[PDB]
DNA sequence: ATCACAGGATGTATATATCTGACACGTGCCTGGAGACTAGGGAGTAATCCCCTTGGCGGTTAAAACGCGGGGGACAGCGCGTACGTGCGTTTAAGCGGTGCTAGAGCTGTCTACGACCAATTGAGCGGCCTCGGCACCGGGATTCTCCAGGAT
DNA sequence: ATCCTGGAGAATCCCGGTGCCGAGGCCGCTCAATTGGTCGTAGACAGCTCTAGCACCGCTTAAACGCACGTACGCGCTGTCCCCCGCGTTTTAACCGCCAAGGGGATTACTCCCTAGTCTCCAGGCACGTGTCAGATATATACATCCTGTGAT
């Protein structure tokens, strides 16, 4: 939902009541990226239909790429008390950093709140994307570790390997479905 | 020694709600108990008025709610108004 | 606001300038406090464009 | 002690108009300036003193001249208040 | 020999002077400038140093407020220099 | 054929609204302003006649203030019309 | 019944006079329109002040009183209707 | 069902400037709107005065310095010196 | 003759390491907040009286609305020249730090003249009444404006 | 194109009389001012402490001062054009006076109950003390913006 905001908000069209609708957003995000996509003349660009939130949309490019598009809402105030226990770095890359990412803003996706048999439309979920990027580009205490071979650790190489490995099984496996989610 | 009285202890919680892991300066925190005197002064002064022009004697929730719709403007006088209104309902209610 | 205003800045807390953007960026606040001088508070960096090039 | 209007440099007047957002600034301005700034100071350095002399004291105190200002429609915030 | 054009350096100074919050007017001048004043009401006055930077503080507010209406007015009249009576015009219409 | 010229008669008025002390605007139209304000606000509104008076002076002693600012913006700016930006600066000088 | 556009109940003449008051001899046809946007914000601004009093009071009737606190608040005192 | 104004002392004070002069209705009531206006201001400022230097009481000196801070020029000192007076009579009185 | 580009020059933003003093947090009071109690005056409620606001009618009249012609101001474009801006080198006194003095703010404790408070008495002032006199309006005449024609510049 | 009378044609001032309703003076009466005495505490006063505001010294150095170059800006002049003004005729609804209805403001009488004022007790909040981290400073590197030449178009 939105706070007082004494100016027009441009974004009020999205809202159903006083929640910002995540199902219309992304509705009309897709709607939006559709008719533009059919103005891509020189490379073929092909939209493929929904059916979860997390991409809004899918792009099928020629018969090689594929790419997915989130949209994400940008919040710069301070994160939620939910948070407050998160990012469990201090052990690891040390409390400051964790400090220091932490004056910088969260993100929300359209999420529709998945839950034991059904879910809710209109929800959104928290989205720190933005600094497991930083992390895994920083990822030691010392935190130009890897970016000299004197101070080369696996954390990166464990994590390639640890999602070939899952990537690898859900390929060998795509057919009886068991790994998809 | 003699005693000064300041908001700073209630300015500090109130950081602490809208941003828990932010500070203050001594400064600001001065520029803020300006601040509550400014607005204490001017609600209760035109509560004052509101209570003399009506013949009273007393004032109360009400007094209090006008004096914030004529001093405060457009919504951010609604927000005021609303929580107050509530916190003395809550009040008797707690 | 002030908050954010120190975000912005990179802070961990609020200054006396933080107050005046804060203040001045709200509307509703600018006014309430319009005639308020903050000690430090500096100005908006607002910049009439007939002044400034092509 | 005298004519120290003076003392505040032609830069000093500059920058502050700089900060108002002037860009430019005739020759004349300087002086004239001064003729208000000094009008201002006097307004609200003397409203200091009253204040400062109903009190029976002889020096004046910030709260003296936030006094003297802030009925002018300018509370000043940070010395007080 | 390199050179900024006229209004290039103006309006840096322009830029950094909203933005900082520092006093512009030296502290010594302006505080005898208070004094020299106040003598005309009373001798053997004495002030808070804190007492004059509330002045100055104040007296740096007026003066920027007013060269704010004063730039308006000379861009109303399709100006960018400031002129004395543009310092008028602006201090009338307040009611000064 | 026999006639003032443009400016004539205009200055004649000057004279002459300045000189009266009547209301300008008239009072039922004024009236129902007041009231299709009001009824934004709330229904169930009603004034006495005086109430309405005293809004219409004060209306009227607004906008003829506003008018003389307006004026001298337009005089400023070295022109005898005055137009909607004449207004505009001299509201905003006043900080409106 | 509503009423609707009475702010044009504020004729031509009437703007002119007043600009001629103010000294103003020469006026452009936008200035009508111009002037009428800066009376009504006046007008809106006092008017609910003084209904503002007036539900406080828990009145339906505005009264001079009524407008002349309105009036004081927005810092323009009016002699001669109560005091 | 009663009021109270001014308007018998302005009438009073209006032959002692122009003894031949009289006054409307109206004059008579903007002239009471006007005593009722500065008489709120200088009791204001005298309470303040009284509240700044953390006082219960307003003297005729709290009423002198409001009256320098509300009035420009002569017209503080005309009522000053007016002031002062009334009161040291009184008390004489 | 104009466009854009590339290079240089300059100034800005950026990461980095080190310093220090201003915040954040903890301790020990101590006096203002909170609980408990009575007493009584203000605010709430309803009766109901009647004043004033609302709505409606019909004339009558000035005031608005509309249209037309034509002068006069607003505006754009041009060119002159000078009054500001920018950068350099020399001069100034502002700012910093430290020292030393004591004038005056700030607090304590004592004592008493002053004002809140209450009960009794009364005459200064408010509401309602009549009277008629200064002011607003009417109509006529005087003279004081503005504007054009025709004859000077 | 611009100055100087002299007349014509409205518009505005002055003159004298009508008549009306709003000011100004009088009478009753009633309740807010005045008086007179009591209580207690706010303020006047003297005394003492010791913070902090004044004055002075010398050194460092960033700002201020003055000058020279040159060019972007302000200013005045010209011509177009178009859009306001001023007048006359037609149309509208504002204003005035009168009427009736009734809604809601103003006053009355009465009663609690919701507050002020009192005393008691304890923990929430302020003054002080101490430790270390955020921001300031300063160094050095790299990117961004600005302004002449320089060829391409
Ligand atoms: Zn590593």
């Amino acid at each position: 939902k939105f706070k007082r905001n004494p100016k027009e908000n441009p974004l009020s069209q999205f809202l159903e009541g006083e929640i910002l609708s995540a199902s219309k957003m992304l509705s009309k995000f897709r709607k939006i990226i559709k008719e533009e996509i059919n103005d891509i003349k020189d490379t073929d660009v092909i939209m493929k239909r929904k059916r979860g939130g997390s991409p809004a949309v899918t792009l099928l490019i020629s018969e090689k790429i594929s790419v997915d598009i989130t949209l994400a809402l940008e919040s710069k105030s301070s994160w939620p008390a939910s948070t407050q226990e998160g990012l469990r770095i201090q052990n690891w890359l040390s409390a400051k950093v964790r400090k220091q990412l932490r004056l910088k803003p969260f993100y929300l996706v359209p999420k529709h709140a998945k839950e034991g048999n059904g879910f809710q439309e209109e929800t959104w979920r928290l989205s720190f994307s933005h600094i497991e990027k930083e992390i895994l580009n920083n990822h030691g205490k010392s935190e130009t570790c890897c970016e000299n071979k004197e101070e080369k650790c696996c954390r990166k190489d464990c994590l390639k390997l640890m999602k070939y490995l899952l990537e690898q099984l859900k390929e060998r496996f795509k057919d009886k479905k068991h790994l998809d989610k | 020694r003699s005693r000064k009285e300041s908001y700073s202890v209630y300015v500090y919680k109130v950081l602490k709600q809208v941003h828990p892991d932010t500070g203050i300066s001594s400064k600001a925190m001065g520029i803020m108990n300006s601040f509550v005197n400014d607005i204490f002064e001017r609600i209760a002064g035109e509560a004052s008025r509101l209570a003399h022009y009506n013949k009273r004697s007393t004032i109360t929730s009400r007094e209090i709610q006008t004096a914030v719709r004529l001093l405060l403007p457009g919504e951010l006088a609604k927000h005021a108004v609303s929580e107050g209104t509530k916190a003395v309902t809550k009040y008797t209610s707690a | 606001l002030a908050g954010n205003a120190a975000r912005d800045n990179k802070k961990t807390r609020i200054i006396p300038r933080h107050l005046q953007l804060a203040i001045r960026n709200d509307e509703e606040l600018n006014k309430l406090l319009g005639k308020v001088t903050i000690a430090q508070g500096g100005v908006l960096p607002n910049i009439q464009a007939v002044l400034l090039p092509k | 002690l005298r004519d120290n209007i003076q003392g505040i440099t032609k830069p000093a007047i500059r920058r502050l108009a700089r900060r108002g957002g002037v860009k430019r600034i005739s020759g004349l301005i300087y002086e004239e300036t001064r003729g208000v700034l000094k009008v201002f100071l006097e307004n609200v350095i003397r409203d200091a003193v009253t204040y400062t002399e109903h009190a029976k004291r002889k020096t004046v105190t910030a709260m003296d001249v936030v006094y003297a200002l802030k009925r002018q429609g300018r509370t000043l915030y940070g010395f007080g208040g | 020999p390199h050179r900024y054009r006229p209004g290039t350096v103006a309006l840096r100074e322009i830029r950094r002077y909203q933005k900082s919050t520092e006093l512009l007017i030296r502290k010594l001048p302006f505080q005898r400038l208070v004094r020299e004043i106040a003598q005309d009401f009373k001798t053997d006055l004495r002030f808070q140093s804190s007492a004059v930077m509330a002045l100055q503080e104040a007296s740096e507010a007026y003066l920027v407020g007013l060269f704010e209406d004063t730039n308006l007015a000379a861009i109303h009249a399709k100006r960018v220099t400031i002129m004395p009576k543009d310092i008028q015009l602006a201090r009338r219409i307040r009611g000064e």
